[PDB]
């Protein structure tokens, strides 16, 4: 039955603007 | 931490930027993580050699190891900006600054002066020296320094009489750098009553020798084979505090020496920084570009380099030759073609090679010369008056 078969790169390296 | 920590400083001192960059990559490869002040030491040598890109990278990383940057790194970047009249730049820190909880010291204020002064905005430098006071602080002789140079600039003969002859009412014994700075303003209106006037003050002069012998060789009595060996002995002493003094030093005596009508010893002047690593960014010379970069350099200097650079030109094919006047943000705006500098250089070299230089459509920045138009071109005399 139901029991069968076992049921940060890309920051702080931005554009200094 | 306290050896990578220690030579560091001195490449930042010194302004070798090779050498800062391989003790960073040495720290990487040993899994080690520099500390805060480690980077600022690298940060401080690429503003040395005016590579702002390079600069900014250091900075973004300080940030990715943890490494926050303390007030001296923000300083290290408003004097690298100052120089190059990176103003746009400059008010980034100070925006910065005042959300960071950083108060606006004295240093901080030099650096606005200079940004401004360097920049062409003359009517802003004052305004900081004027909204300083406001602030009480306490203004230290390089600031009297900073203020003077622009007027200085600006032409202000009765301006500076008054602003040089303060610097000595308190006994400070103004520095070489403010008498060439003198020598400049009384050159430009051909005041030559008030120049022989100074230069007797700096040719007795029993206390600072420095002044002696720099006032002595910008009359020319120092113009000999063994008489130039003193002016060298001078200039290797003061090439001890590292890049950052000699690009003022150098900056005041080219401008000094341009205006006195002393071109052809401006040249060798000028000659005599690059050989110590001052303006290291000033020329390069490859098959692509034949550049003149002149961003960080005075009046007076920047016409000494042009010259130097138009007589190497006509010795000689690059895809171009190009004169950088404008080094940063302001590169994409049409405020740079208006800056002082910009219109100076274009000004120069329209009355010496006729209309061989044009200005980039994609640069604000740069006067150009095609290789085409480089076929149909000493081409500036250098005379002492």
């Amino acid at each position: 039955g139901t029991g069968f078969n076992k049921g940060d790169i890309l920051f702080y390296h931005r554009e200094f603007c | 931490m306290e050896t990578y920590e220690g030579i560091i400083f001195a490449c930042g001192k010194g302004g070798l930027h090779e050498d800062a960059r391989k003790i960073l990559q040495y720290m990487t490869a040993k899994d080690v993580v520099p500390s805060s002040k480690a980077y600022t030491g690298v940060i401080e040598a690429f503003g040395q050699a005016a590579l702002y890109e390079e600069a900014l990278v250091a900075f973004n990383t300080m940030h990715e190891v943890g490494s926050n940057p303390s007030i001296e790194t923000f300083h290290s970047l408003l004097y690298s900006f100052a120089r190059g009249g990176l103003f746009k730049e400059s008010e980034v820190i100070l925006s910065r600054l005042v959300n960071s909880g950083i108060p606006r010291n004295r240093d901080t204020f030099n650096a606005t002066i200079e940004a401004y002064k360097q920049g062409g905005k003359f009517e802003e430098a004052v305004k900081t020296y004027v909204d300083m006071e406001k602030s009480r602080c306490d203004p230290d002789e390089r600031t009297l320094e900073a203020v003077l140079s622009v007027y200085s600039c600006a032409r202000l003969v009765d301006e500076c009489r008054e602003q040089f002859e303060e610097m000595k009412a308190s006994d400070i014994l103004p520095s070489i750098m403010c008498y060439c700075m003198m020598l400049s303003v009384y050159g430009k209106t051909e005041s030559w009553d008030d120049v022989n006037e100074l230069l007797e003050e700096m040719l007795s002069n029993r206390v600072s020798n420095i002044h002696q012998v720099i006032g002595q060789m910008i009359k020319g009595n120092y113009d000999d084979d063994s008489n130039w060996q003193i002016v060298e002995y001078v200039l290797d002493k003061l090439n001890s505090e590292g890049c950052g003094l000699g690009i003022r030093f150098y900056n005041a005596l080219l401008d000094a020496l341009w205006w006195l009508g002393q071109k052809e010893r401006a040249a060798r002047v000028l000659n005599e920084a690059t050989k110590r690593g001052i303006f290291p960014e000033l020329f390069r010379k490859n098959k692509l570009v034949w550049s003149v970069d002149v961003h960080r350099m005075s009046e007076g200097g920047m016409y000494t380099a042009l010259s130097v650079w138009l007589n190497d030109l006509s010795d000689i094919l690059p895809q171009l030759a190009v004169v950088v006047s404008v080094r940063g943000q302001l590169e994409k705006s049409s405020a740079a073609r208006e800056s002082p500098i910009t219109r100076a250089a274009f000004s120069f070299l329209q009355d010496h090679v006729s209309s061989s230089f044009s200005f980039t459509g994609w640069n604000g920045g740069r006067i150009m010369c095609q290789r085409s138009q480089l076929k149909q071109l000493n081409i500036v005399a250098l005379t002492n008056s």
